[PDB]
DNA sequence: CCCGTATATT
DNA sequence: ATATACGGGCTGCTGTTGACAA
């Protein structure tokens, strides 16, 4: 039986999900203080997750750590099976098994008398990167509300190529340009401002990334609530997400690309 | 850093050792100021995307990078989003001095589908007192009638030897390489036309040997096939099966596969200088053999029989 | 010459009769399962068991309701010798379930499912002073 | 040219440049010397929208004709004019520069063709008939009609009262016969039988701008086959619509 | 000095046109004949104009239409950044058709006639071809100005005009024809002296005239289309060029396959077959098999269909009819797999094309064919029509006789069956097979 | 490819 | 006495990957 877990409120497990959802499928890592997802793509993007020990209330694990690879869509549709819109006082909870290495994924939902079970095999493991951003070597970082970025990135979706980063201590503190069919589009951001909560930036940075990497971003920004930007000397990208449950915990997601 | 087939690179016209005459005139065109749209074509390792760059970079100089472009096969080239933006480019007004264009240049434009081209003929006839084109293709025949019907059409030719020994030449008193003549006619034997073989060729002697004997070039790999079959076929004519075998034997032993050796044995047949009864049967038996093999039976024995029924025609 | 073909579709000694659910849920159920595949199988108990089943080669699910008040049959006479864990299930092409249950707005009090072993589910429903009668083909 | 833009005048404007784009597919700059001139004509050249600003934000100009694909503008102020200023100006580029909360500053560059000067001919004054009516009763008079309509006749009936309906030109579709009375009208002279055929889509957005402030329109229809002409005052804004009448 | 020459010396009058007067006149004449007996009730017409690219169809046109004062109306695809590209398209002809321009602002004001002319038609009518036939039967019933289309071909390769245009609609809907031909030589030989001429006089400098003996050479090398001509005159005159494809026209490659120009043996070193082939002995040939089956952009097998239906009238022995009936079926043999039909195809029609040449002894005798050769024209393969009508008849006599065999064992039995049955449609069938003409 | 015919022009 | 155009014959008979309009 390896791993068991049950929990009374799934939305918490589908919005996290839900707000790494843009490859096909995913690998998973059940350890003593939780899971953890994680996903990759053009070996250059890597997308991973973090749900802790405290938010469930039946957890079990046997021995040592247990990895597996699964299908993130059907998943996320099993989750959300009755419905993504609740009235308040309506709640669904859900119990998962899994049997050890050959056998597949059990999940039994329950929510006012109806009781739905469902079984989802998994083919693993594959292999990720070392993308390892220890606070060590970062030169620029920067933390950062949402409500100003929402129409921002959702004003980022042109037939450009790439987008331009640049940082500095002194004029264009922040901003990001698109060069596109019709012409430049410039959004400098200053500091001093109601979403300016730290500016630490020491030297000069101006990079180009892709479109097609760093586009599904969006849905992470979405479901939000702060941002924290880094950059180190070479270039890479470092995104910190946070979002917050009904209940009112905190869980993070971390974004990871590489510069042009 | 780059091997020395992308590294010795011509930037200026006249580094350029292929044709003579259309080179001079493009440089007569590039003094003056007011080319027409072109299309080049000829086989592969002469050039053409050299001349064309260098053309363009000579006709606009400083205003390079906000008044080109370029594309690719790499890059998508659909119909919407290419004929978009090839319309924004149009359209987009910019000022030049006196009679510099703005150049659009399309690189291995045979690839494009109908609907492309059938959408760019439209484009290429209207802005021409603000934009100017420029193709390089390998085949020409994929290119529509109506997009040739207002190009001028240039054909390039496979380069001769007395311009590639000039610019090996060139490039051994560059390097400082001691050298020998018959290593370096063999360098050029191995070359058959192509250039940047010919140069990658002489980098790899040079790698690991330091001389251009050749007994070295010969020994570090390669060696030019069909003109052994060109003796075979001959050798084949006289009724020779005893002398036709062992150019199959040593090209068996040497690591040949039997669909390689067959088709080259068809392309050299079909251009030689033979009879027509004689030409119609060895295509008969040819096709035949072929079918066999390509049905999954290969070995020698169907490759004597091939060479004993070839021989059974002049008797 | 074509009024008769117009006439009310008859209604066949249904195998089984059983009251439906609220209609919302299994709207929202049957438009989740939509995306995993295109067939469904609805099987229905003597004991007021709705079951929905879908299996596919790589995800197998489903989805159980109870608790379903069984009407008075008028045959009290054919219980005897019929298993009341039986089913007399079938399967149906999920494209026309989904309009169905989609179209309707409001609850009514008057649902009724009559399922017959062969090839045909049979939907009652009555509201205010209108009456709809489904008809939906199985097989498919 | 230099204009700063500052209040709620953003929202109009973005109003007018919608109705400009539901007209129109190229949109013509033309900095007059009396304000700023906004131009738009359809693909047959069957239709005509121009929109004259009265100076009202800081117009100045001379330090000058410009025309640009629409979709761009259009996109523009759709997604950036919901936002407490804007600038324009003309570089050498077009600068679109608009202010907004806080500190956030985002700019525009566009390109631009040299264009012709683009004029019409009408003669209000030589236009015998004339209707006047707020724009609310005619916007709730179009509301019937199916979206998918092409041409819709205006007529006068026996009675003194005005009439709408729908051309048809053995599948048929619906037909419309909406009528009204005299009474909303503010100003009719009309004769006994007097009807014009045209458009519906410039139409809708003529009404879709003059649905705002509760603003009057002025119809000045003629014999058919001359055009006719659509003409909206306000304080500090003036636009005059030209359409095309069957024969 | 700042256009092409294409675009310098347009033709401002008529007669700076390099097109035959009389393709003028015709033009002229029925554009005339529509202004002058326009009637209030006629109705819209569709006018058809075909040719060769670069022949001039388009500025002939807009030149006769400036000089009688005539209104014109082009079709500009619009440019992307919901509607259909159909529907766009249908409001632009409403529109178009129905009302006028306003005033403008400097015009050629008194026009009330006008002509619609759509030249850039879009993807959609090229990848569907039944939605132009509803538009074109709706612009029928509901037109008033005529409307021309202008289409570009070639002589191989003319797969977009005959599907957009499927001798139907012509036939049902009452559409005109107008069909150019290339530049004659002494035309464009006039014009391009013209032009040189006026460059020599424009002095400026020591500048190279180029030769009169390449100036035929240009001309010779382009196939009757002016632009390219101008184009290669502009490059060779900066101190041969301008090597347009050729088409060959297919029905002209299969004369020259057929015809077999020979020469007379000039004295050379060619092989000769020594001692008892003396028989197959023949004169030289001037032409390449495989550059004429390659040119006529075709698949092989349908050139080899077209040399079976044509090939016997040609032949006057019936050992050479056998010898290129066995070599045709050798042809026939290579491509009858699925996996590999496309990887060997053109040893198939090689073998056949050479067959068909070497066993025709009779002709190849360099100087003996005189005289024959009369007007005879080619025709088409019969083999498809009756391969359609065994399948269909494949069909219907299965499913209705489907409790390829019964076409084969029962179908005699049908055919000895001849008693009357229960049905209406079936006795048809059954007179069909079993009615064979026979005295 | 193939044969014979009607019009512009010197 | 020599260059140029009419007349008559063509759209047609299993698998794996890719672009377009909605
Ligand atoms: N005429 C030439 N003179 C000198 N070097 C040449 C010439 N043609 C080709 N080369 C060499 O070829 C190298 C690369 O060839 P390219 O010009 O890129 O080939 P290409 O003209 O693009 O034709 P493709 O792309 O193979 S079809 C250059 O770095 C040169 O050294
Ligand atoms: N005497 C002439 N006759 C015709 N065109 C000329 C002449 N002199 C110069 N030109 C130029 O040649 C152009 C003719 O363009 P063409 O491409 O031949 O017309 P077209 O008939 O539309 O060809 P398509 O559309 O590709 S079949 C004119 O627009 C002029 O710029």
């Amino acid at each position: 039986y390896s791993l068991v877990a049950s929990l009374d409120n799934v939305r918490n497990l589908s919005t996290i999900l839900k707000a790494i959802h843009f490859r096909e499928h995913a690998t998973c890592f059940a350890t003593k203080n939780g899971i953890k997802v994680t996903v990759e793509n053009a070996k250059c993007v890597q997308a991973n997750a973090f749900i802790q020990a405290g938010i469930f209330q039946e957890f079990k694990v046997q021995e040592e750590s247990v990895t597996f690879r699964i299908n993130l869509t059907v998943l996320l549709d099993c989750l959300s099976i009755f419905g993504s819109s609740p009235m308040p006082g309506t709640l669904t909870a859900l119990r998962m098994c899994y049997q050890g290495y050959g056998y597949p994924l059990m999940l039994f939902l329950e929510e006012g008398g109806v009781v739905t079970v469902c079984k989802i095999n998994t083919q693993e493991p594959e292999e990720t990167l070392d993308f390892d951003f220890c606070s060590t070597n970062v030169i620029n970082k920067i933390i950062l509300q949402s409500e100003g970025l929402r129409e921002a990135f959702s004003e980022l979706d042109m037939t450009s190529e790439v987008l331009q980063i640049t940082m500095s201590p002194d004029k264009p503190y922040f901003r990001l340009s698109t060069f596109g069919n019709a012409g430049s589009s410039h959004l400098d951001y200053p500091k001093d401002s109601d979403l300016m909560e730290a500016f630490h930036c020491n030297q000069t940075q101006v990079n180009r990334y892709k479109i097609s990497l760093l586009k599904p971003s969006t849905k992470a920004l979405v479901l939000s609530c702060k941002v924290s930007i880094r950059t180190d000397n070479r270039g890479f990208l470092s995104l910190q997400y946070m979002i917050r449950n009904e209940d009112g915990q905190i869980c993070f997601v971390e974004y990871y690309c590489c510069p042009d | 850093e780059l091997p020395w087939v992308e590294k010795y690179r011509p930037v200026k016209l006249n580094e350029i050792v292929g044709n003579e005459d259309t080179v001079s005139r493009l440089e007569v065109f590039a003094r003056e100021g007011n080319v027409p749209n072109i299309i080049i074509a000829g086989p592969p390792g002469t050039g053409k995307t050299t001349s064309i760059l260098c053309l363009a970079r000579a006709l606009l100089g400083p205003a390079l990078k906000d008044a080109m472009l370029e594309l690719n096969a790499s890059n998508d080239r659909g119909i919407d989003v290419v004929r978009n933006k090839i319309k924004m480019f149009a359209q987009q007004k910019v000022t030049l001095p006196k009679g510099r264009h703005k150049i659009i240049i399309l690189d291995e434009a045979d690839s494009m589908t109908d609907g492309a081209q059938q959408a760019l003929r439209r484009t290429m006839e209207i802005y021409s007192k603000t934009t100017r084109f420029a193709l390089a293709c390998n085949a020409s025949d994929k290119i529509i009638e109506p997009i040739q019907s207002r190009c001028a059409v240039l054909r390039y030719t496979k380069l001769t030897d007395a311009q590639i020994l000039t610019r090996l030449m060139n490039v051994i008193e560059k390097e400082r390489v001691p050298y020998t003549d018959d290593g370096l006619e063999a360098i050029i034997f191995t070359a058959q036309g192509d250039m940047r073989q010919a140069l990658n060729n002489l980098q790899s002697t040079f790698s690991g040997f330091g001389f251009i004997n050749s007994e070295n070039v010969f020994k570090v790999c390669d060696e030019p096939h069909p003109l052994l079959v060109k003796e075979m076929i001959q050798h084949c004519v006289n009724a020779n099966i005893d002398e036709a075998y062992k150019i199959l034997a040593h090209l068996w032993h040497l690591g040949y596969s039997p669909e390689d050796i067959i088709g080259n044995i068809f392309r050299v047949c079909k251009t030689f200088q033979m009879a027509e009864y004689l030409k119609l049967e060895f295509i008969k038996e040819i096709g035949y053999t072929h079918m066999k093999i390509a049905e999954g039976v290969n070995s020698l024995l169907q490759m004597a029989g091939l060479l004993a029924r070839l021989c059974q025609k002049t008797m | 010459k074509l009024w008769k073909d117009l006439q009310e579709p008859v209604v066949p000694d249904p195998d089984v009769s059983i009251y439906l659910p609220v209609l919302k849920t299994m709207k929202s159920v049957v438009e989740k399962m939509k995306n995993i595949s295109n067939h469904l199988v609805i099987e229905a108990n003597l004991d007021g068991e709705l079951n929905l089943k879908i299996e596919t080669e790589l995800v197998c699910v489903t989805t159980h309701f109870k608790d379903l008040g069984n009407p008075p049959l008028a045959s009290e006479s054919t219980h005897e010798d019929r298993n009341v864990e039986h089913m007399a299930e079938v399967h149906i092409d999920i494209r026309k379930l989904l309009q169905f249950l989609a179209g309707q707005q409001v609850n009514p009090t008057k649902a009724l499912c009559n399922i017959v072993n062969n090839k045909m589910v049979h939907f009652d429903l009555l509201h205010e002073d209108v009456s709809l009668q489904y008809f939906i083909p199985a097989l498919s | 040219m230099k204009c700063l833009v500052t209040g709620g005048n953003v929202k109009v404007l973005g109003k007018a440049v919608h109705s400009l784009s539901r007209i129109g597919d190229e949109l013509y700059l033309e900095p007059l010397e009396d304000g700023l001139s906004l131009r738009t004509v359809n693909s047959s050249r069957s239709a005509y929208a121009c929109f004259l600003f009265a100076p009202l934000f800081f117009q100045q100009y001379q330090a000058l004709r410009c025309k640009i694909l629409m979709k761009s503008f259009l996109s523009v102020f759709r997604s950036l004019a919901m936002v407490e200023k804007c600038c324009i100006s003309l570089n050498g580029r077009l600068v679109v520069q608009l202010h907004c909360k806080f500190g956030v500053r985002k700019t525009h560059n566009l390109s631009f063709q040299d264009c012709e000067s683009l004029q019409a001919v009408f003669d209000p004054a030589s236009c015998p008939h004339m209707l006047r009516a707020p724009a609310r009763v005619l916007g709730e008079a179009v509301l019937p009609f199916s979206p998918a309509l092409a041409e819709v006749t205006l007529g006068i009936g026996r009675g003194r009262r005005v009439i709408l309906r729908s051309y048809h030109e053995t599948a048929k579709a619906m037909v419309t016969e909406m009528c009204l009375g005299e009474e909303d009208f503010q100003q009719l002279q009309a004769q006994e039988g007097v009807a014009i055929t045209f458009c519906l889509k410039e139409f809708r957005g003529l009404l879709s701008f003059a649905e705002s402030a509760n603003l009057n329109l002025s119809i000045h229809f003629d014999a058919p086959g001359r055009p006719a002409i659509f003409t909206i005052k306000d304080s500090l804004l003036d636009g005059h619509f030209v359409l095309a009448t069957l024969s | 000095e700042n256009e092409p020459w294409v675009d310098k010396y347009k033709p401002e009058t008529q007669h700076e046109l390099a097109v035959h007067k009389k393709k003028i006149e015709e033009v002229e004449t029925w554009l005339k004949a529509q202004v002058l007996e326009r009637q209030p009730k006629q109705g819209g017409s569709i006018l058809l104009i075909t040719g060769p690219p670069g022949c001039g169809k388009t500025t002939t046109l807009k030149i006769l239409s400036k000089e009688h004062g005539i209104q014109v109306q082009e079709w500009i695809n619009p440019v992307l950044p919901y509607q259909s590209q159909i529907a766009v398209f249908k409001e632009f002809l409403l529109r178009a058709t129905k009302y006028n321009k306003l005033q403008m602002l400097g015009d050629d004001l008194r026009t009330d006639k006008k002509i619609i002319l759509v030249e850039d038609l879009p993807n959609q009518f090229y990848r569907d071809s039944h939605t132009l036939h509803e538009v074109l039967r709706k612009y029928v019933r509901i037109g008033r100005c005529p409307l021309i289309f202008i289409i570009s071909d070639s002589l191989s390769g003319d797969n977009n005009q005959r599907l957009l245009f499927p001798k139907e609609i012509q036939e049902e809907c009452s559409i005109s024809n107008i069909s150019f031909n290339p530049v004659a030589p002494t035309i464009m030989m006039k014009f391009l002296n013209r032009i040189v001429t006026i460059e020599a006089n424009k002095n400026g400098g020591k500048i190279t005239v180029p030769d009169k003996t390449s100036l035929e050479l240009l001309c010779q090398g382009c196939s009757g289309d002016i632009r390219s001509a101008i184009n290669s005159l502009q490059f060779s005159s900066s101190k041969a060029i301008g090597g347009k494809d050729v088409s060959l026209f297919l029905f002209r490659a299969l004369g020259k396959i057929l015809y077999c120009k020979r020469a007379s043996l000039t004295e050379l070193d060619s092989p000769r077959l020594p001692s008892h082939l003396s028989e197959y002995e023949r004169d030289t040939l001037l032409v390449e098999p495989e550059e004429v089956v390659e040119m006529s952009h075709m698949p092989g097998d349908l050139f080899n269909l077209y040399l079976h239906q044509n090939y016997i009238d040609f032949f006057m022995e019936i050992d050479d009819i056998v010898r290129a009936s066995e070599f045709l079926s050798f042809a026939d043999i290579l491509s009858g797999d699925w996996n590999t039909r496309s990887l060997l195809r053109e040893y198939s029609t090689s073998i056949a094309t050479r067959g068909v040449m070497h066993s025709n002894k009779a002709r190849g005798y360099a100087h003996c064919q005189g005289g024959g050769s009369s007007f005879r024209p080619l025709h088409k393969p019969q083999w498809f029509l009756i391969n359609k009508k065994y399948r269909e008849n494949c069909l219907a006599a299965k499913a209705l006789f489907p409790d390829l065999c019964l076409q084969t064992q029962l179908l005699p039995y049908l055919a000895l069956l001849t008693i009357p049955m229960r049905n209406q449609a079936q006795i048809s069938f059954i007179q069909d097979i079993g009615r064979l003409p026979l005295k």
